[PDB]
């Protein structure tokens, strides 16, 4: 599994692959990894998937929950700290082999300027949260070379189109160096999720840019 | 009240 | 005044025992005989207790049925513990009487109920069965030859002591019973028999085609 | 006075079923036909206990409500711990005698509700459907034919026992409970069966174009 | 005598509830629409339950609020526990008559609310928005066009009633929501809507400018 | 309550 | 020990053998192990003898205290329920040594045809149960051996007679294969118990009967 | 243990073995492992067989529980939720032994398109659940084997008697690489049971059907 | 007033126990007799509690029955606890007389017994035998010579006082014991003694034709 | 009560 | 009649609170200015709440203390659990209203306590302060200009409606709060400022020296 | 009480 | 420790050593091992001295206490009941090392014959309890050979005297084939104790008696 | 109440 996110000018992207393996069998090739909690936040999670989309549920049943009886939502430091909280309160059952670690991408729509008010949110197993600062981060088992890959291709962001071509080129190569993440399968036509948040809020990508982009960058590197 |  | 609650508590239970239909319990050679006048088919004021202790029971259903089934519980978990032959009439009657009286000096409205328990020899042994009548208020009375239950109970008495006969038959004894009951059909009755003979477990239902030809 | 608060008590739940809807539950050659004047379509008077068992009733739809998750509770949790068979009608009936009869001992204000406990034969199973209504108080009562509950249910009685049909078919017996129940249109009326034919589940709802055919 | 008691209680509930602001919730073509007298800005008699059923209120502040969030925790706990679209809004207008009827029975000071649960189709599906209405004592009403509480209730329910239209637009219905409050200002109100073609969330508040500009 |  | 039933046209007969060891050291001659529960199912228990007396006593205690409650014995399948219930209740002391395998036979009453209304039921460490559809089941140390000789044997049954002589001949199988399995003990004159049920309910068969069955296999194996 | 589950345009069917095992030594030839938990919903569990039939118990008297209660049955969603709690609240008993997958077949009556209302759903062990959109799915030791054998017959699939017909072969296929299911037992008779779902409801296949498609495999095959 | 309140319990307790059979107890040269007035064969009211300490009272059965049954139980533990000649009759009187009047303060009814504890010497040892009589209040008293409960106590205590011998044999002191209750017949007697001779458990019932030929 |  | 009774403690409540000095929260331009009555030096009317929110209260001293410290440990609590920014004042006046009532329904002595709540902008930010008035019985109310508690607030509030001036200076306001206060010296005067240009902690005491200064 |  | 018991015709008696050691060391010459645990029957208990003796006096004290309670001592099946829970309370503090392994010796009064009214009872580790038909039982470390001893010395048994001789030579023949049990100590003038249960009652055997039949035995074997 |  790998979940990238990074941010340009005037949003953030985050895209995960679809793969998911017990072993060394394959037993999904469609799993959706990336999800979107509220209007201006997304939320991946890595590790095992039972684990990931119990998380995922439960996080956005407590923001809507806490937003609909305090008439407001959470600020985005409110945000990081429940789910910094939820994370710890898992670290016993991480001991277990029931680990999961979250990504998370948001806008912080209280920042004073707009074109840097994307968020990137990176946990540990401990429950540590850290806001990413170099514009880019990744979790997964082939998160490192995702994040190796985008060093090099960062330069090269500058707004919507070119971050989410850079994500799923960072997706494409942690996809060749880890046999745990899927690529974009031609065949099937199953390609990796993204979303995109921005002042207008937090959208899906639709799968044809994604095809699309996944088919240049196959095509490049023939 | 039951009685029968 | 508590005297004056007490007392009105007192012809409460009485008044609601008084408009209910009446039992009869009554030693024969076989055991004992239980007849009532019941005309649900389902619900029944006559049951069984453990293998050679029955029941009968006259006022509100639910409040003796609750009595009756806490009754079965104590019994079943005793022979449990000791053994099915440590199991007496004489204990549940006991035990009746303790929560009886304790539910008419604690809880708030008295249970107009009165319980009949009877009990006959286990097999293979000769003992005369023994009947206890333990009212609301507590009491228990041990009485020889036959309990009449529920309703105006004097008439019924009367006839039924005048015609008590001892070592009876099965057949002249339900005879004497439902001629006692009359001062009845086939239907809205229920006839039981607590009868001796049996090996592990008196107690024994009478209904259907075997009542109409007995009586 | 104890007995006049008691007198109170049953006179205050008496006018609280006298303001209610009617409801009728009939015998019929295909199991029991459950019949209620309902102008809400999202409140309901009629609802399944069980395979076999269905249940009525009259008065305050909160407490027949509770009452009603509360058989429910206790009919699924019967059938899990020993078998579907062993649930019968019976012991609900009971069940819910015992816990009104606590509610009107104990509670605060009596349920004003009243309850009618419908049972039907098994599949390829003959036998006579079985109805039981249970008051306020926690009285229990068999009835052999017919159960009328809510309002003024005299008129309601009289033209039943009047026109009543044994082994009539369902048109037939819907036509003549709803004559009944005038003394209504296709609409504000609530319609409801437990088929004996079924296999598993008897109880089925007869509501909008079918029952307009019907009817 | 209790029934005093009952009848003193109803009185007071009725008339907290009277001195109290109107609130309106009146189906148009894109849901539901609730407008409210509310000087207040901190303060809010509207507010949304879940996804697609939305919560309207008329009474003492504090108590309409702990109904509320009761109501929300409800809730979410039903859909998490299945699913988002197992939740409806009968299933709370349920649970706020059960709470209602306990509260206004047991609790020492009755509850001077009037709640209004109103639910609107999913998204890609055609279906009448429903209208609960939900009194102190636990009763519950379904309306099918309007709802209106608080204050005196029959000028503008008649007013209502003779300017209802169904299927109006939202501007329109605004404007007649408006008049029969009035038998008022930009400010001094609260305008929410239900609007059935939002995807997920239903509920969205219709205030400041935006709110101007529809009148 | 509704008695109904 | 070992405990043997099978079913003959109009009823099932259950047999029991009387040898219970501690070891290698014979410690009980005349052990009882089939019980009649209720009046028209009896039930075998193999293994510990102080858990199968206790389980047995605690279920007739059961089965009599619902038919008394309720006025109305259980379904067959409510009795399978609550044994398995019982078995269930004991894994954490099973796995500890204090096991019990019951074996129960039944006459089902409310059965559609009279002539195939006996019934057999098997248990497992684990709690499940099956209906056995083959018309015999054996229970203890030496129950395979019983199990193939009644494969062999069961062509022979036709009625209660010979059902008896196929139990008591299985039981000399086991016995003659296994060591904690007691055989007919001529000496001490100490014989098998066995049960039978039919629709008149059900009865233990008299020792004389067993006896001149054991005797006649005797003489037919020398 | 082999339990199968395929789509076919206008429902859903699925199978399964009749063999349960206790090591290496046969212990039962006609267990059901396919039960109809819901009038359009069918679940198989495979493992041991006391966990299988307790969990089927209990998801069928909780559907039937909430459908009482509330008067309207849960969607197909609330169903899977369902089953996955219960799944997790087994991890605890699984880790001991006492594991069980269950495989769930249902038709979503507030689907779309009718044609593709049909819905397989296949539970993991840490409790997590996933839509099939493949078109089949496989439980139980021969999983693999029936996953393996319905890949290349899943294009012959065009209604219910097709899918039947697969269904069988790759119960056929996993009996015969796999030592613990059971194959078409022709000496006594006894076939896998199925159980077909379509927009009338879930009916059982009778063993007439099942018998001649196994014959006709067997025929093939010879 | 709490006074009044206090006087009418009291007097309600003197009222309760003076509807009851009389039962006395004296010391004789072989240690102490009981006989008690009772008719029923089934009810003791004459009971061991320990070894050497025996038991009697007089009042509501089921009353004294508990008290009997709280004794035993005292006794049995705290026997246990040290041993069995650290039980004596003052702690079991102490512990009855605490009892009594924390129920008597603390309970709503009563308790309408009046209860009797006898303590004989070891075996092969000399001392005169205690007895110690008990009220509903918790008075506690020393008798020297005799006890007197339950009825009009005046006549038997004259009758007593003007026959009571020391070192009295047993048929003198059942004669004795006999003729001040008559101011009967074999049967409706309870007759127990403790017996300082036995070498552990001194009490012992004199009943059947051990009674009939000592009487 | 019972005072026997 | 309960109504008598509601009046009365409404009543006591009103008799508490008018005796008893007067505190004055008036907006200015760098924020809330608290203004209280306080010959003492050790006992505060005025505390802060949280970095932005500040509490003043008018009644006795030990209630509205502990409503004081319940209201501390709940804003922190909240702070940690989710953020510093996610505590705001209205939430907190919520729970005073809420609690308040609760008291004033449950509990036997109604807090004779009235509030105030007020909350400014944080750092860097134009927000107009927001000030909350909590009544005995739980009723909120939103002052936009000031805020008068305690004693006679008649000829206060109109001093202060007539000399009150948006956008003030510290100095004016404070001569302006004490002028109307007045209708006093150095002591007896407790002064506090929300100040909205500190950088997180906005409360702060001015006393003695800088008092003097100041005035 | 806070009605409006 | 050994501890014997034997029926003879018209009653039971019952006969311990005395000695108690702690390893090799002897540390107790004159332990009592039989006590009277109420009129009509008599319990020996072997194993830790301490567990021993404290079973002894809360049985006796239970017995007692619901003799006293109920007015009527309990009936033989009862006590064996009371005495097997006992035995069953004690399984986590005898497989902890203190350990009491007791036989139980009566006289049924309610027996129909009275010359076969003496009943034994012996129990096992696990609570189960056997009333033993072979006439004679023993428990403790020499328990095997006494039991040896008696099976070849029962035949002379025809009273109270003989079957007293009878269990003094069993219990010199296990003492001498063990050295964890005593023998009669003639220089200290220590002898077994005894307990002989009739008809009327249960009565220490006078320490004469005992010493002259020792001293028989003795001089029969020099 | 034995106030001896």
């Amino acid at each position: 599994t790998t979940i990238v996110a990074l941010k340009y000018p005037g949003g953030v992207v985050m895209a995960g692959d679809r793969r998911s393996t017990q072993g060394n069998m394959i037993s999904g090739r469609d799993v959706r990894k990336v999800y979107i909690t509220d209007d201006y936040t997304a939320t991946g999670i890595a590790g095992t998937a039972a684990v990931a989309v119990e998380f995922a549920r439960l996080y956005a049943v407590e923001l809507e929950h806490y937003e609909k009886l305090e008439g407001v939502p959470l600020t985005f430091a409110g945000k990081i700290n429940r789910l910094a909280i939820m994370v710890r309160g898992n670290l016993a059952a991480a001991m277990q082999g029931l680990l999961a670690l979250p990504l998370l991408a948001g806008y912080d729509i209280h920042a004073s300027d707009p074109q840097s008010a994307g968020r990137i949110v990176s946990f540990d197993a401990a429950g540590g949260w850290n806001i990413e600062e170099e514009g880019y981060q990744a979790v997964g088992s082939g998160s490192l070379f995702a994040k190796s890959s985008m060093k090099k291709l960062y330069s090269q962001v500058t707004d919507g189109d070119s971050g989410l071509r850079v994500a799923v080129e960072a997706l494409y190569d942690a996809a060749d160096d880890d046999s745990a993440t899927g690529g974009p399968d031609l065949v099937r036509g199953i390609f990796p999720t993204a979303v995109i948040i921005d002042a207008d809020g937090a959208v899906d990508v639709p799968e044809s840019r994604i095809a699309e982009l996944a088919r240049a960058i196959i095509e490049s590197r023939s | 009240g039951q009685y029968l | 005044s508590p005297e004056q609650a007490m007392r009105e508590r007192s012809e409460l239970a009485r008044k609601g025992i008084a408009r209910a239909k009446s039992v009869v319990a009554l030693a024969y050679a076989g055991g004992v005989l239980f007849v009532a006048e019941n005309p649900s088919r389902s619900l029944q004021k006559i049951s069984e207790l453990y293998d050679r202790v029955g029941f009968a029971a006259a006022g509100k259903f639910n409040e003796f049925d609750n009595l009756r089934r806490g009754g079965i519980q104590f019994a079943d978990t005793r022979g449990y513990a000791y053994d099915r032959r440590d199991v007496t009439g004489r204990q549940l009657a006991n035990v009746y009487a303790q929560t009886l009286g304790t539910i008419f000096t604690e809880q708030a409205k008295p249970y107009e109920v009165e319980l009949c328990v009877a009990e006959v020899a286990h097999y293979g042994e000769t003992k005369r069965p023994e009947l206890y009548r333990i009212t609301y208020d507590g009491s228990i009375a041990d009485e020889p030859h036959f309990v009449v239950m529920g309703g105006t109970t004097e008439p019924i008495a009367n006839a039924l002591k005048e015609s008590y006969a001892e070592n009876a038959s099965l057949t002249d004894a339900l005879r004497i019973a439902v001629a006692a009951l009359r001062a009845l059909g086939v239907a809205s009755l229920e006839v039981a028999v607590l009868d001796a003979n049996r090996p592990r477990r008196a107690f024994r239902r009478i209904t259907g085609s075997a009542l109409q030809a007995l009586l």
